[PDB]
């Protein structure tokens, strides 16, 4: 039990601590940028007339 | 997967014969069945058609009251009943599998056929430009086919097929629906078209590409074939 | 549908719908049961008498031309609340208790409490089986007591309407009905008249459990129908 | 043990000293989508018992569904036709997956086995080609990487990477405390996220078979996990009527999508083609569509019983929803 | 005017009662059970009665006269007989379904399926029509009373049904005795079972029986008793009895739909 796993958790938590991180405000830019870059490719977002969609009627 | 046909023989005029095709090695009770004729000096011709559930039956306009089709699911046996044999039923008959769902490839596996010697309209017209062409083992070949009515359908499909029966065996399938490639055929065949005229192109050329290439449409039911273009190497 | 291939596709779909209808009539005439118990309880022997790390086992028995499907949950973990949501449509639950140990009884009591009070297990009635009663009889005549585990056993009298066996010794009875009540007290505290409990006294050598299950199921479904038609 | 808690405090502090601005502060200057009207365009019928899982095909036309009577059905969503009907050996199925090439399907449940079905045989029938065994608990999810690799989630707190050709596990993913409920793949198929009943979500590396990151914040257990189209975010769904959105690189919790009018838990989550919408199926017989950038309720897909699964077409064409009353609805 | 108002109150109510239920069954997916279709068909049969017959039938009573072609009276009556018998048969089949559900719990879903229900609807729609058409077209009923049928009633403009001493009893039997006895036996058996389990741990059936009985027994009793007595029942009184039988069409949709909690939605 303690003789071993505790030996292990120490390892995984030590490994997980060292990770590069960024600014949260910067993180709120790539998602937006994707949103406006692909806003015109979303059929569900902009309603489509019953001419270029296969679920008419 | 192998199918066996039985019957044949020489029948005096005015007789009646019971031709049969026997299936084995697959789920025969899920495939539609056809009969296709072929004169010794002419191209193929479709005879009749039975569906998987026996609820739908078609006949060729040439003979509708003379022939009769039937199937048996517990034994996997298909039958063709012919009466009052005229002076025309002197060709070879084949039994062909077919299964219909989205993305399927109908007309995939053919039988081996049989022989039958007899002693002495508004359908789409499908024609092929030529009958033969000499080529070289390694050059590019192009076979053309034409139709009388637009094969393109409102859904978006183009019902055109290429078969290319080899000189000595039963026909096989190269291209289905004018663009798609069959299962085991080499990846050097292709097809293209515009709606009325179509072309089959062979990039390379091997010794196995000799034979007669066929052009069939599956828009309406008559099921008219082409003429055939033999290749000599 | 204006092409031959589309018509053939519709026809294939129609065959599929006819196969699904026969599956549905086959399905509507079957009753599903869930079997639950512990390792000491003889639940593994009742299935044998009635008839790799797998996850579930099946056993089919027929009585009076009625089919019953009993599902025994095999090699799983110690947590039950997650996969118990898939059994909210069974007719009844068979609970098997080995009440001849004097030690392994309180844990069975909390088990029964957890199963009876489950949220997803409402409307489901439970059939209680008390197994290995002969061992209890062999463990009480010599005198391993019960008061040392349950101090209120010394203040319990045989209830007024009990029926003893014909060859019964007076003593055995007091303990059997004490255990039966102990189990029955849990059910009466909740449920507000939507499911019931059906206790029993089962032995290792019995050939009647199927009939008891049939009768309890018959009663459960009759009560369900009577409530549905505003008759209860 | 004391040192461990220290470390954890160090990690927290590192995460804390990064949140300069939440999503709302940046996103409060964008016009919303407003109101979206989605109508039922198809209704698929034929299942006997409740429906537990579904999966769209890359063709954007075909889909597969699984029900508790022990049946798999493949539909054609344009003409409402049925293509295949497959019966299962065990009737307690819980998940199903469809191959990216459209050649195979998979399913599993309360039998500790993951079955593979071959859809393209010479004979016109569908038959089982591989049974993967070795798990101790029930299977809860499965996803294809390619025609030869599959990742499964079980009730024995472990995940696994399999090899269909041989049928033996090549990697084991241990570390969860409670039984795992769901998983999601990445577009590059180099990483995958997983959520379990221990209210924690973990990120795993397929090649090295090792845990990379951990996410916390949910009060109850995790039922459904989805992944952002871009590749850096993923959204979850719990039993406490809440859904979040965690970044990978940032390692934190972003805007939270919840309301005071919902008491029941979430069963399924999915994303839009652009990431502008977040739709989740709730236990109150309904499906809620949310604005993925401003946490605004925009549209409701109103089934007579609990919604069990969702799905969005690859090209954004439509959305298919399943439920416990054995009906499938397509909204466009 | 008051009589006209009452007449409207009956028909309009019947129409509203039957139109709601039909819509409710067809559109909604959840209520598709074999048994539910039995109610749908019943509601259809009741509806037709209020829209065709109750109006024209009201006209004879109000102004004590019949102003229409003779070819029409053979149409108005048979229509009046077929639909009433169909409604009574539907009631009997509903009672049989209840008996099958309560006294055979483990084989209910198997026995009472869609097939059985379709057969029930087919019989209930076919047999009353067969008995109404031939009976009212071929003059089986008029035979032996032609002098009396045409001596007084036919002379003066009228459109009053007439039965002999051998056809009235057969109609009485066919349209009241069998379904009523079936319902009585079924509900008497069910009452004891329901009571005898309540103690173990009884009025809805009593209502239903009373509504059915007090609403159709006097009309049939007078119909079967008048030929023997010698036609001493006043025309006015009789009309009442007809309206007192039609009132069943207005109350039947309500007892079998609104009472049950599952049909509140
Ligand atoms: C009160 N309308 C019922 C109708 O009135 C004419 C005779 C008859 C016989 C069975 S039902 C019926």
């Amino acid at each position: 039990a303690s003789i071993a796993q505790a030996r292990k958790l120490v390892e995984q938590l030590k490994m997980e601590a060292n990770i590069d991180r960024i600014k949260v405000s910067k993180a709120a830019a790539d998602l937006m940028a994707y949103c406006e870059a692909h806003a015109k490719e979303d059929p569900l977002l902009t309603p489509v007339p019953a001419s270029e969609n296969p679920f008419r009627e | 997967v192998q199918l066996v046909e039985s019957g044949g023989g020489l029948v005096q005029p005015g007789g009646s014969r019971k031709l049969s095709c026997s299936a084995s090695g697959f789920a025969f009770s899920s495939f539609g069945m056809h009969w296709v004729r072929q004169a010794p000096e002419k191209g193929l011709e479709w005879v009749a058609y039975i569906s998987s559930g026996s609820g739908t039956i078609y006949y060729a306009d040439t003979v509708k009251g003379r022939f009769t089709i039937s199937r048996d699911d517990p034994k996997n046996t298909l039958f063709l009943q012919m009466t009052s044999l005229r002076s025309e039923d002197t060709a070879m008959y084949y039994c062909v599998r077919s299964i219909y769902y989205y993305g399927s490839s109908p007309f995939d596996f053919w039988g081996q056929g049989t022989t039958l010697t007899v002693s002495a309209s508004a359908d789409i017209v499908m024609t092929q430009a030529t009958s033969s062409v000499p080529v070289t083992p390694g050059e590019s070949v192009s076979i053309s086919c034409r139709s009388s009515k637009s094969l393109l359908h409102s859904n978006g499909n183009t019902y055109l097929y290429w078969f290319l029966q080899r000189p000595g065996q039963s026909p096989q399938l190269l291209i289905y629906r004018m663009s798609n490639l069959a299962s085991g055929v080499p990846d050097r065949f292709s097809g293209s078209g515009s709606g009325t005229a179509f072309t089959l192109t062979i990039s390379r050329l091997e010794a196995e590409d000799v034979g007669v290439y066929y052009c069939m449409q599956h828009l309406e039911y008559p099921l008219t074939f082409g003429a055939g273009t033999k290749l000599e190497l | 549908t204006l092409s031959a291939e589309d018509k053939a596709a519709v026809e294939r779909s129609k065959m599929i719908e006819k196969q699904l209808q026969k599956d549905k009539q086959v399905y509507r005439a079957t009753h599903r049961l869930l079997l639950l118990g512990a390792d000491n309880s003889g639940k593994s022997t009742i299935v044998k008498q009635m008839r790799k790390t797998s996850g579930i086992f099946e056993t089919k028995f027929q009585v009076d031309k009625v089919n019953f499907h009993m599902f025994d949950v095999g090699a799983q973990r110690d947590e039950r609340r997650k996969w118990i949501q898939c059994f909210n449509d069974v007719t009844a639950i068979i609970f098997v208790v080995d009440s001849s140990d004097y030690n392994r009884l309180q844990e069975a009591l909390n088990d029964f409490k957890s199963i009876w009070n489950n949220r997803w297990l409402r409307t489901i009635s439970v059939i209680l089986f008390l197994n290995k009663q002969d061992l209890l009889a062999e463990k009480v005549l010599a005198g391993s007591k019960i008061e040392d585990y349950f101090p209120e056993f010394a203040r319990y009298t045989t209830p007024e309407d009990a029926t003893p066996e014909p060859g019964e010794d007076p003593r055995v009875t007091r303990a059997k009905y004490f255990i039966r009540d102990e189990f029955l007290r849990i059910s009466t505290a909740s449920g507000d008249g939507r499911h019931y409990c059906y206790p029993h006294f089962t032995c290792s050598v019995d050939t009647e459990n199927a009939r008891r299950i049939f009768n309890d199921c018959r009663d459960i479904i009759q009560r369900m129908h009577l409530r549905q038609y505003e008759l209860l | 043990r004391q040192e461990a808690e220290q470390l954890k405090n160090q990690i927290r502090d590192a995460r804390k000293a990064c949140a300069d601005a939440t999503l709302s502060q940046i996103t409060n200057n964008i016009d919303p989508v407003g109101r979206i009207q989605m109508r039922t365009r198809r209704t698929l019928r034929g299942h006997l018992a409740k429906i537990y899982a579904m999966h769209w095909g890359t063709d954007s036309r075909l889909l597969v569904s699984a029900s508790q009577d022990g049946k798999l059905i493949i539909w054609d969503s344009y003409t409402t036709n049925k293509v295949h009907a497959i019966p299962l050996r065990s009737s307690w199925v819980m998940t199903c997956a469809y191959a990216p090439s459209g050649n195979y399907v998979a399913c599993g449940g309360l039998d500790n086995i993951c079955s593979i079905y071959n859809l393209k045989t010479r004979e016109g029938n569908v038959r089982v080609s591989r049974e993967l065994a070795g798990h101790t608990g029930y299977l809860s999810c499965c996803r294809f990487l390619d025609d030869n690799q599959i990742v499964t989630s079980s009730g024995d707190t472990t995940c696994a990477l399999w090899d269909i050709e041989t049928g033996q596990q090549t990697t084991t993913f241990t570390g969860h405390t409670g039984d795992v409920m769901s998983l999601s793949l990445a577009p590059d198929t180099r990483l995958f996220v997983s959520g379990a009943c221990d209210a924690s979500a973990k990120l795993w590396d397929v090649r090295e078979g090792m845990c990379r990151q951990t996410f916390t914040g949910h009060e109850s257990d995790i039922n459904a996990i989805c992944f952002f189209p871009n590749g850096n975010a993923f959204a979850t769904g719990s039993d406490d009527a809440t859904c979040r959105l965690f970044d990978l690189r940032a390692d934190q919790e972003l805007m939270t999508y919840s309301h005071d009018n919902i008491i029941c838990g979430i069963t399924s989550v999915s994303f839009s083609k652009s990431g502008r919408l977040l739709l989740a199926g709730y236990d109150d017989f309904n499906c809620n569509v949310w604005d993925a950038l401003k946490a605004d309720r925009a549209g409701v897909l109103a089934h007579d019983n609990r919604v069990s699964c969702l799905g969005v077409t690859d090209d954004g064409m439509a959305v298919a929803t399943g439920s416990w009353d054995s009906f499938l609805k397509i909204w466009n | 005017a008051s009589l006209y108002s009452l007449m409207s109150l009956i028909i309009l109510a019947t129409l509203v009662g039957n139109l709601i239920v039909i819509i409710s069954i067809s559109h909604f997916k959840q209520l598709h059970t074999p048994t539910n279709w039995l109610l749908h068909s019943m509601a259809i049969v009741d509806f037709l009665l209020g829209c065709l017959i109750m109006p024209c039938s009201m006209v004879r009573t109000v102004e004590r006269c019949w102003y229409f072609g003779e070819i029409l009276c053979k149409v108005h009556t048979s229509t009046d007989i077929m639909l009433s018998s169909a409604s009574i048969f539907h009631l009997a089949f509903i009672s049989i379904d209840r008996y099958c559900a309560v006294c055979d719990p483990l084989r209910y879903k198997a026995k009472i399926n869609i097939s059985t229900i379709l057969v029930m609807i087919l019989v209930s729609w076919s047999l009353p029509a067969v008995y109404a058409f031939g009976m009212i077209f071929l003059e089986l009923n008029l035979k032996g009373v032609e002098e009396l049928y045409r001596s007084q009633v036919s002379d003066l403009g009228g459109c009053s049904p007439f039965f002999s001493k051998v056809s009235g009893v057969l109609a009485f039997m066919t349209s009241f005795y069998i379904p009523g006895s079936v319902m009585l036996f079924v509900y008497y058996r069910i009452y004891f079972i329901a009571k005898g389990q309540a103690r173990s741990i009884a009025k809805t059936l009593g209502i239903m029986v009373g509504v059915f009985l007090v609403c159709w027994c006097p009309f049939f009793l007078c119909t079967v008793l008048d030929p023997f007595l010698g036609y001493v029942i006043p025309p006015s009184l009789n009309d009442a009895l007809y309206w007192f039988g039609y009132l069943n069409s207005a109350l039947n949709p309500m007892v079998y739909a609104f009472f049950y909690p599952w049909f509140r939605r």
